[PDB]
This record gives structure tokens, C-alpha cells and sequence, in this order.
DNA sequence: GATAGTTAGAAACGT
DNA sequence: ACGTTTCTAACTATCA
């Protein structure tokens, strides 16, 4: 089933593309999957999570990045930003899906990725932060899902 | 003949009153004069029995200010060679119709030389000011189909139905680009959700609708698009309150909303078929 | 809340085996039977340096020496966590953590390097906890005194080492001086029951309305309340209308209600029209142009940025393709027509403007030399009356303004009124009056010099206030009595953030007499069992292992575990 | 603030004169586009602002997310296979999450300095809309008030009278 | 596979 | 009690 409405669009709001930004959320949060720690989440299992990859106030502080995703939303919780209210919007932000997730899903169903010299400044900045979040998923199993990422499925 | 050349001198010229102009040259200053005043520019023929050569261009009074185009050569390429080179820039393909709209000019002013026998003073600052109004004319029509068409687009040759004014097209070209902008800067933040325009701009039936059937209820006396007329500005005056958006949003939103609308199919402003 | 420890590890530095683990049964009385310089009195900075400390208490040449991470494991109210933290050795005290969660907690060998920071550690405590994450500044000084509680500001009244038990100038576990005595007395109504996390948000959220308050009450309504002159002289300044004279002006002052009268209200020179008619509609149109040039230059600099910003164009359906790849792909070839600026509107904001500044204020200047009723009458009076009625409530009871002021300005009272000071106060006393009658149950189940005279504190100091003299091992039964209640009260509470264990430390260390421990572990016995199972004790002594055999909550874990020292010599 | 809500007659002063002036005429559509840019800036920080408060402030009366059967629900909000065989799946896998635990997560994280923080940040962005709107309100009009006449420079000085004799 | 390189980690003052 | 300044370390991209 397609996307876009056809002709009949209220206005080309797509600028998060949902067939060319993301596919496994830029397709590359399941190859670091497999490069950190194999385990195959792919038949049934849910990649409906991060899209802060789609947010421009917490891909700016995913590019700097530690090594695991509780040092990231600890990231989240000081001082510095005076914030973390948004680390639980995970919880929030897959009931609609205003992000998308799980519409930008289906133009998904291992070639390499594109190297990051072609930068786009944009492109690669979401393909950095997005292998980040697919290496962290992997260390964490379903009830840490459902424990740091503050989600009751 | 004189009309399609007499524009040549005119161009350069600097307030320098640039005559058009036997039965003449008896005339000793009879208006009020310039500094340079090029005088005498009226030759269609050869020599004749009245010997035009006397003075044979030396260069009335005492120093002579005679000039006149040797083997009438009316109308040539070198009227337009003169825009490209000398003074001023434009050439964006318009420059037939900013000629056309300049030899129109000095065939007006023949024509009301040609009753009401005074003599024929040109102002050429009159002609650098109407030079400049068709030159900022064309410069801002060709300011639109850029900031409009990504020929002319659907929500403007609708707005030309009632044809309000330019500024107003001025303001739908801005305002549908300036809306399209913030979608894509709130679609990079995430800010607004995709669904909330749905939820924004199909509830301005609110205005498109029940104010399409308020002034037509009241006004009667309204024959064919002076109905759309007030409609539209109180569409303006009354779509800047609404929030739909979540958050209320600027006032340069919801006027490019309603010239959204109009690139694709929909009712609007325009009380006829389309 | 429930937050015990159940065991606690000792990494060596990858000899051949040994990780030294040190259990703990949970919710009981947890004993080990002590030598005479084992090192067993340094497991709490062991414990205290793995929850998050930032510096380093673990003792030189004994421990630090031999060990290459300490970990500890504490079980939560749902499932467990294990918090392990590498030796500091050189770099002072500024190891990282590695912290693991899942159901079940597993002892793995040594794990080289770190993955956890160890402020990553102390948020996921603050998270567990139900700390409020609130700065507790009412007055927002950036203090450190009213700062974020952590857990890591919890682990006070969590242990009891050796140089406080017998000690009535420092109560809890590091707070002798000054490093937690601010943050207790900070937090002590928030952790015995007085505040929460929604009571918390109301002293700033009243001083944000407080904000919103002078806001509004800046002008003190000048539509409203500081308009009386001019309803004085809106009957008044009409008398100049008249002699202003176009529409039909009033009548008579005192024939007509000053209603009627707002309603009254509301209603050769020719060559400075001649000249004013490229000024009104030619002028205003050129302003028009301006914002035809200048803003549209902006904007095709504005949405050249946002067209680079869009750097980013580049199951068996039958149409996820052809309308949802190929319009992207069609837009991402389109963007070379957006970096792209024509000179002429850059060419019509600088050259053709200063062709037609000639060309515009030379007939201003006119219009200024041919303007040496009146012309400016009818400006200065229609107009200032539209001003003055869109001044005077067009919108008041309608849409903004005073309509907020009797919704919004009606619950700053209502913040201040359902949660004062002094409720805060009456809470805090009735929750300090819970703790010190809970205190003296446990006076019969110890001894004393009087073992039924009612203990208290005060939250202002922090210190032992019974009712001194004749004491000694007292302080010791003070401290224990003290510690059950506080934590029997944080059983008891609903939401309390704090964790469920206390750790003793050599609770004969005056003594070396047995009568006076062994009423110490029924104490301990009694205390488990309150809050019906919901307290952990664990106590480091040498007294033996027979003084918890005859107690229904008291465990032995076989000594060191089957061991001889904290620290294995065969490492 | 009056210092925002007065930044017209600061600039419309000299825009209308008295003489006019083009370059006047420049820098007032200047100032006024900052004036306009500002409060686009002013609109997308409150709503971002106002967004979060209404998204995150939802728990205060956590939520079950039930993404289990959501096979009519979300199956037509799109414009069968998107159900079948990607959904299907997770229709079965998105309630191997909630049940395949006993005890929900209970209410665990605190948000009171975000609320402190968001509830401020509504309050500073909504007096800076409030500025910035009458700043332009003043600065565009009505519909009809830009002239340079004899008429119009009386009402936007009678204006100026009536905003400033009263607001000081 | 190497120079940078950015981010992660270290130590004292705040109070 | 950790944020807020400077500093070094390291691993990992980014070119070997």
C-alpha cells in the first residue's frame, strides 16, 4: 500500500522521507546490530524505537556519542541541557508515529553501507547516529527495553 | 518613421532635452531651454532644391546645435544595440516589449506634437522616469515565475480573477513559499506532526465555507467577482486566531495555507468555474 | 523503595580464578564473624565506591594492591543490578562503572575495560529511586546545598562503619563535617513523607505564576483600573470636535448618556492634495516594492539554506515506488534551481531605488513646501479614536487580556492556599513525631540508661537529642535505634526513595559483655519483621556466629564465605 | 515588555517622515522583516515548547502503550501487505513485551525539573509572541493604514498618543 | 593504517 | 553531594 495520497496532499510535508531517509531507520541500525552483537531481531521483532535520529534536538546530542545507550540518556538528565522529560517520549512518540516509524518500515522488505566521504552534512550525521542506536540495542534485552527506554509495550 | 528612432538620442542623454522637431527655424527660443538641448532631429530625404547643406553639421543664434540622420535610416538594429551597450543592465528576453512599450511613448508624444502646433520639447528626464517604471515593471515580473513556478501557477492565475492588486500576488508567492519553508524546517526539528495539518487545514472550512455563504447572503447586489472580493479579506482577517496547529502559529501562516489550497483542486476565492 | 544488597564481588588482577564474592541473605540480619585486623571494616567504602562515590576510600597496600574491579550486586523492587567499578590506582580516584541489569545477576570473570560512566550509573539510581530531579532552589541561587537528591545523596542513613557508631557527632555515613549534613537537612521532609514529586513542583511553578503575575499587574490594568481621566474627558475633548467639524459632531455634553455619547464619538490648499496623491497610494505601493525586493532577496537566501538543508533526497507493493521514491528522487534533481538568485532583484532593490529616490522624495519635499479643520485634524482625531475604543475592552471578557486575569490570576491563590508552608511543616512534625514514637519500641529491645524515656531528633541539625551522661556503648543503642526508625518509617512509607539496608560496623568495637549484642540482634530481630519483611541488616563484628542461631531473622554466610580473610592470599 | 511592545515608533516614525526618505522606508522594512523572523523563531520555540508540555504532563492523572492488536488501528491511517506480513508479525511480537512479564513498570523517573523548566520557557515564549504580534500589529496594520498623506501620518500619530500617554 | 580529531575522561572550586 | 573551567587519552574514522 502506498504512502502519499496521490494528488490529493495537503502539502509535501515529507521532508523526513519515509522511503529514502529511513528503511531500518537509514537501514544501518540493524547492520550494527549484527557488527556488535548477533542476534537476528528481524521476522517479528520491532524496530520501532529511536526515532530521535528525526529529531533535531537529540541528534545533535547523539553525535557525540559515549559507547551505551544509559550513558546517552544520562546524556539526556544533567545540568548541561536541563531536559530529560524526552528520553521518556519513546514512550510518546510510536502512538501516532509523527516520526513515521513503522510507515517508514514497509520500503524495507547486505551490500555496504556508502562510506562517510560522501557527507551531505545531513546524511551521514543520521547514518553515524543510527549505527549508534542499532550497536546499543544489542547489548540490552526486553525488559531493559521496557526498563531504560521507560516503555511499557 | 521618427518614432522608432527617436528613442536612439534620447538614451544618451542625461536631462538634455533631446528635440524631435522651409516652415521651422524661425523659432528663437521659445520655451524654456537646457544646457545641451539637441536640436533639429527631422531628415527623411536627400538634397534638394532647398540646399540642407549650408552649414553641413559645423558644430538661429550663434553656435548651432544641428544634427540629422544621414540617408533616413529609420528603424534599425542599432536602436537595440544601443540598450545592450552604453547605460543600464536588464536583457532577460523582455527587451521587444520594454521597446515596445518605449516606442509607444514617443509615438504618444508625436501624436500630441502633431495637433497643437507649439514646439516639440522632449523631456528626456520624462523619458529616463518612464524608462525606469517599464524597467522596474518588467524586473518585478520577472521576479515572478522564480519565487512562483518551481509557467504561472495555479494559485495565482486564480488570484488574478479578482486581480486585487500586485502586492497581494506579491504576498501569496511569499507567503505559500515561506509556509512550505517552515514545514520543512518543523518536519527537520519534528516539531509538528504530519497529521496536524490535516487536522489545520481541513478545518478551515470554518472560514472557507461558512464565510463563502455569509457575505452572499448579505450581499445580493454583486454581479459576477466583486462577491470574492471581501471574502477573501476576511479570510485574511480571520484565519489568524486558530489553534489547530497546536500552538497558535504566525500570522504568515494560514495565508499561504489558503494559497496551498489553490495549486491543487479546491474551492476557493473565485465565485465561477474553474 | 526495595533496594537490598545481596552479594558483593572483589575482581583480583586475572591470577587464575577468584572473583572473592561476599553474599548476603536478603531481608534478614546478616552477620560474619570477624578476626583481629581481617580488613572486614572496609567493605562499606567497597560498597559506597562502587554505588557511585567519586572518590576512593578503599584502604592502600591491602586491597588496591590485589584488585582489579569491585563490584556490587543490589536487588531492586523488580528484578536486580550489579555495579562493578574498576581499581582507581593512579589517576586519584576516577575509575569508570560497568553496570549490567537483567533478572537474574551473574559473576562473570574479569572484564578488562569499562562500558558505564559512573554519573550514568548514579541517574539510573536517581531513576530507580523516584528522586525527584527538581534542583530543590526555591530561590534559584545554584546551590549545592539545595541541589538534585541522588541515591548516591541516599547512601547517608545506609551505612554505619566503625568512626561513627560509637560516635554522636557524625549520625549517618559520610556526613561528619559538612559533605551531607546541607543535603540531609535539604532532603530529610522530602524522604520521611512530607513532600513528593508533585508536591516539589509547586514552589516554582508559584513563583513562574508569581512572573506571569507582575506581568500582568505591571500596568496594574490600565484598561481597566487606571482609566477614569480618560472617561473624564471623553465627554470633554468632543468640544473640539466641533470645532474639527466634518461628520455631525455633538449636540450637547448633558443631553445624551455617556454611552450614547462613546457612540457619538465613534462617528488654492488643494495643491497639497495635488502633490499628496503619489505619497498615499504610489508610496505605500513602493514600501510594497520594497518588500517585493528586499524580503524576497531574504527569502531566496532563506530557502537556499533550507533547499541545502534538504541535502538529504539522495514486501512487493506495486506503488511504493513510482509516487513515494520517484517524487523524492525528481526533488533531489530540482534543488539546482534553488541556489540560483536572478540579479534583477538585487538589481531592483540598490539601482532601481536609487533611480526613484529622485524620483519619490523630490515630491515629499514638495508636498513639505506646499504644507508650510486642518489637514492633520482629521488624522489625528479619526484614527485616535479607533485606538482609544480598541483600547477601552475589544477584547477584555472576549478572548485575552483581563479573561485570563479571572482564570489564571484566580489560581495563584488556589496553588498558594492548597499547599502552604504550613502544611509543609504540620506533614514534616507529624512524620518526625511518626519517627521518634516508632523510635522507643525497640528502647525495651535494647538497653539504656533509660530504656523508657522518648527519643527525638530535629531535622535542623541531624544529631542525637534524647530528651549524654553515662555514656559510651549508649550511643551504639541510640544509633541503632535511630536507624530502625528512620528506615522502619521509609518501610512503612508509600514512595519513599530510599533503599532498605543498613550496614553496621563493629558494634563491639568499645566493648572488645555479649548480653548487650545479643539484645542489639534482637533489636534486629524485632525490626525486620515491622513492616512485615521489608528491611535488610547486615552487621561486620568478631562476635561469633552462635548470636544469631537462636534468632528468627539472623543469617551467617559460613564466615568469609568459607574463608579466612576478606582478601585471599592465594590470588 | 514595553520596550518590545514600543519598537514601532522607533522605526514607523521615520518610515512615515516631516520628509520621507527611501533609505528610511530600507531600514523600517528591514527592522520589520528581523521584527517578522523574530517571531517566526518566537513560534516554533513555544510551539516545540508547548508540544512537549502537552505530550509529557499526560501521565500526572506511566500508560499501558497496547501496540498489541493494532491490526484496526493503525491499519488504515496509511493512504493489506503493510498488515500481513509486516504488522502480522508484530501484531505477535508487540505483546511479547508487556505480557511476557507479570508486573507492569510502575510510575519510575522523575520530571520535575523539565516541568519547572518547560512550564518557564511557555511563560517567556508566550510574553515574546505577545510583544512581537503587537509589534507587528502596529508595524502592518489592519488592512488599509500605509500612507504617507496628510491623513495617515494623523491616525498613526493619534495612535502613538493614545499607546503612549497611558503605557508608559 | 596514519595524521588529525572529536569526544570521553581528570582534577580543583563552587558552597 | 556533581556542574563548570582547563587539561590529556584513545579509538576510530578516514584515508593507509
Amino acid at each position: 500500500q502506498m504512502l502519499k495520497p496521490e494528488n490529493n496532499l495537503e502539502k509535501e510535508a515529507w521532508e523526513i522521507n519515509n522511503p529514502a531517509m529511513c528503511s531500518y531507520m537509514l537501514w544501518i541500525a540493524t547492520l550494527a546490530y549484527y557488527q556488535k552483537q548477533k542476534e537476528p531481531i528481524h521476522p517479528s521483532r520491532l524496530f520501532c524505537l529511536f526515532p530521535f535520529i528525526l529529531y533535531s534536538d537529540t541528534r545533535n546530542v547523539l553525535l557525540s556519542s559515549k559507547g551505551s545507550l544509559k550513558s546517552y540518556l544520562a546524556k539526556f538528565s544533567n545540568s548541561k541541557a536541563i531536559s530529560g522529560d524526552i528520553p521518556l517520549s519513546i514512550h510518546f512518540r510510536i502512538d501516532i508515529q509523527k516520526n513515521k516509524t513503522l510507515d517508514a518500515l514497509i520500503v524495507a522488505f547486505s551490500i555496504k553501507p556508502l562510506p562517510n566521504s560522501k557527507l551531505t552534512d545531513t546524511i551521514k550525521e543520521l547514518v553515524y547516529c543510527s549505527t549508534k542506536i542499532g550497536r546499543w540495542l544489542s547489548e540490552m534485552t526486553n525488559q531493559d527495553l521496557a526498563r531504560d527506554l521507560k516503555v511499557i509495550f | 518613421i521618427q518614432e522608432y528612432r527617436l528613442t536612439q538620442r534620447l538614451l544618451e542623454a542625461n536631462n538634455s532635452s533631446c528635440i524631435g522637431f522651409n516652415w521651422m527655424d524661425l523659432i528663437d527660443s521659445g520655451e524654456i531651454d537646457v544646457d545641451n538641448t539637441i536640436f533639429l532631429l527631422f531628415t527623411n530625404k536627400r538634397c534638394h532644391s532647398e540646399v540642407l547643406q549650408l552649414l553641413s553639421t559645423s558644430q538661429c543664434r550663434l553656435i548651432s546645435k544641428f544634427t540629422y540622420i544621414y540617408g533616413s535610416g529609420s528603424a534599425p538594429h542599432d536602436l537595440r544595440e544601443s540598450y545592450k551597450l552604453h547605460r543600464l543592465g536588464a536583457l532577460e528576453e523582455h527587451l521587444d516589449e520594454i521597446m515596445y512599450e518605449i516606442l509607444g511613448w514617443v509615438s504618444d508624444v508625436l501624436t500630441l506634437a502633431a495637433e497643437k502646433r507649439q514646439p516639440t520639447i522632449v523631456r528626456a528626464k520624462d523619458f529616463g522616469a518612464r524608462l525606469g517604471e517599464i524597467e522596474s515593471k518588467y524586473r518585478q515580473k520577472t521576479i515572478l515565475n522564480y519565487f512562483c513556478n518551481r509557467d504561472a501557477p495555479n494559485y495565482i492565475k486564480q488570484l488574478n480573477l479578482i486581480n486585487v492588486d500586485d502586492s497581494e500576488l506579491e504576498e501569496a508567492a511569499i507567503a505559500n513559499l515561506e509556509t512550505k519553508d517552515a514545514v520543512v524546517e518543523w518536519t527537520l526539528n519534528g516539531d509538528v506532526q504530519d497529521y496536524s495539518y490535516r487536522y489545520y487545514q481541513r478545518e478551515l472550512r470554518r472560514c472557507w465555507g461558512i464565510q463563502k455563504q455569509k457575505i452572499h447572503l448579505d450581499f445580493n447586489g454583486r454581479p459576477e467577482t466583486e462577491v470574492g472580493q471581501r471574502l477573501y479579506i476576511e479570510c485574511l482577517n480571520n484565519v489568524t486566531r486558530y489553534y489547530l496547529e497546536n500552538k497558535k502559529v504566525g500570522d504568515f501562516f494560514a495565508h499561504g495555507t489558503l494559497h496551498s489550497m489553490a495549486d491543487k483542486l479546491t474551492i476557493g476565492w473565485h465565485p465561477e468555474f474553474d | 523503595m526495595f533496594f537490598q544488597i545481596e552479594k558483593v564481588v572483589l575482581w583480583s588482577k586475572e591470577a587464575k580464578h577468584k572473583p572473592r564474592v561476599i553474599e548476603f541473605a536478603l531481608n534478614k540480619v546478616n552477620l560474619i564473624t570477624g578476626s583481629s585486623k581481617s580488613g572486614k571494616s572496609s567493605l562499606i567504602p567497597i560498597i559506597d565506591y562502587c554505588l557511585g562515590s567519586s572518590k576512593c576510600s578503599i584502604p592502600v597496600n591491602t586491597i588496591r594492591d590485589t584488585t582489579a574491579w569491585y563490584g556490587v550486586q543490589i536487588k531492586t523492587k523488580h528484578s536486580r543490578l550489579l555495579i562493578a567499578r574498576r581499581d582507581p590506582s593512579n589517576q586519584l580516584s576516577t575509575s569508570n562503572a560497568f553496570f549490567v541489569e537483567a533478572e537474574n545477576i551473574e559473576i562473570p570473570q574479569n572484564i578488562e575495560k569499562h562500558n558505564v560512566n559512573i554519573d550514568t550509573v548514579k541517574n539510573r539510581l536517581n531513576e530507580i529511586s523516584g528522586v525527584s530531579n527538581i534542583s530543590f532552589d526555591f530561590y534559584d541561587t545554584g546551590r549545592i546545598d539545595k541541589k538534585r537528591t541522588s541515591t548516591r545523596d541516599l547512601s547517608a542513613f545506609n551505612y554505619q562503619p566503625q568512626n561513627i557508631i560509637a560516635n554522636p557527632n557524625a549520625l549517618f555515613y559520610k556526613t561528619d563535617s559538612f559533605e551531607h549534613k546541607s543535603k540531609l537537612v535539604t532532603i530529610l521532609p522530602y524522604v520521611l513523607g512530607a513532600l513528593s514529586n508533585t508536591d516539589i513542583e509547586n514552589q516554582h511553578r508559584i513563583k513562574n505564576l508569581e512572573e506571569e503575575y507582575r506581568k500582568v499587574e505591571r500596568r496594574l490594568l490600565k484598561l481597566k483600573r487606571q482609566n477614569e481621566d480618560w472617561l473624564s474627558s471623553a465627554q470633554a475633548y468632543v468640544i473640539k470636535a466641533m470645532e474639527l467639524g466634518l461628520v455631525n459632531s455633538d449636540k450637547d455634553i448633558y443631553q445624551l448618556k455617556p454611552e450614547r455619547l462613546l457612540n457619538v464619538l465613534k462617528n488654492i490648499t488643494k495643491r497639497s492634495r495635488d502633490i499628496s496623491n503619489n505619497l498615499a497610494k504610489v508610496k505605500s505601493r513602493l514600501q510594497n516594492i520594497n518588500s517585493m525586493n528586499r524580503l524576497a532577496n531574504t527569502h531566496s537566501d532563506a530557502s537556499r539554506l533550507k533547499r541545502e538543508r534538504l541535502s538529504l533526497s539522495k514486501s512487493e507493493p506495486n506503488e511504493i515506488r513510482s509516487l513515494v521514491l520517484e517524487p523524492l528522487a525528481r526533488a533531489f534533481s530540482n534543488l539546482e534551481a534553488e541556489l540560483e538568485v536572478p540579479i534583477h532583484v538585487q538589481g531592483a532593490l540598490s539601482r532601481e531605488k536609487i533611480y526613484l529616490e529622485g524620483e519619490l522624495t523630490r515630491l515629499a519635499s514638495e508636498m513639505k513646501d506646499v504644507n508650510t479643520y486642518d489637514a492633520f485634524s482629521v488624522g489625528k482625531f479619526v484614527g485616535e479614536v479607533e485606538k482609544a475604543l480598541s483600547l477601552m475592552g475589544e477584547s477584555e471578557s472576549e478572548s485575552e487580556l483581563s479573561k485570563e486575569y479571572k482564570r489564571l490570576k484566580k489560581e495563584l491563590s488556589v496553588l498558594r492556599l492548597k499547599i502552604d508552608p504550613r502544611e509543609f511543616e504540620r506533614k514534616t512534625k507529624l512524620q518526625l513525631a511518626k519517627v521518634n514514637k516508632l523510635a522507643s519500641d525497640w528502647l525495651p529491645h535494647l538497653d539504656t540508661e533509660n530504656p523508657n524515656a522518648p527519643i527525638s531528633l530535629h531535622e535542623k541539625e541531624l544529631t542525637i537529642t534524647v530528651n549524654e551522661i553515662g555514656s559510651g556503648a549508649n550511643w551504639l543503642s541510640y544509633h541503632v535505634a535511630i536507624t530502625l526508625a528512620l528506615h522502619q518509617h521509609f518501610s512503612s512509607l508509600e514512595a519513599s526513595p530510599v533503599p532498605n539496608y543498613i550496614i553496621y560496623d563493629q558494634p563491639s568495637q568499645v566493648y572488645f559483655d555479649i548480653v548487650q549484642v545479643k539484645k542489639i540482634f534482637e533489636a534486629f530481630n524485632g525490626a525486620i519483621e515491622k513492616t512485615k519483611d521489608n528491611l535488610q541488616i547486615i552487621v561486620l563484628d568478631h562476635a561469633p556466629s552462635t548470636l544469631v542461631k537462636s534468632i528468627p531473622k539472623g543469617h551467617l554466610v559460613e564466615e568469609w564465605r568459607n574463608g579466612i580473610k576478606l582478601i585471599p592470599l592465594d590470588w | 515588555d514595553w520596550l518590545s511592545s514600543a519598537q514601532a515608533y522607533v522605526i514607523k516614525a521615520m518610515e512615515l517622515g516631516y520628509s520621507t526618505s527611501a533609505a528610511n522606508i530600507k531600514y523600517a522594512s528591514e527592522q520589520e522583516a528581523e521584527i517578522t523572523k523574530r517571531s517566526r523563531d518566537i513560534s516554533n520555540n513555544l510551539a516545540k515548547v508547548k508540544s512537549r508540555l502537552q505530550n509529557i504532563n499526560s501521565m500526572n492523572r506511566r500508560e499501558r502503550l497496547s501496540l498489541s492488536k493494532w491490526l484496526l488501528t493503525q491499519n488504515d491511517i496509511n493512504s493489506n501487505e503493510i498488515r500481513s506480513l509486516v504488522l502480522e508479525p508484530l501484531a505477535r511480537a508487540f505483546s511479547n513485551l508487556e505480557a511476557e512479564l507479570e508486573v507492569p513498570i510502575h510510575v519510575q523517573g522523575a520530571l520535575s525539573r523539565e516541568k519547572i523548566y518547560l512550564e518557564g520557557e511557555l511563560t517567556r515564549l508566550a510574553s515574546e509572541m505577545k510583544d512581537v504580534n503587537t509589534q507587528l500589529k502596529i508595524l502592518r496594520g489592519n488592512k488599509r493604514k500605509l500612507g504617507y498623506d496628510a491623513f495617515s501620518v494623523g491616525k498613526f500619530v493619534g495612535e502613538v498618543e493614545k499607546a503612549l500617554s497611558l503605557m508608559g
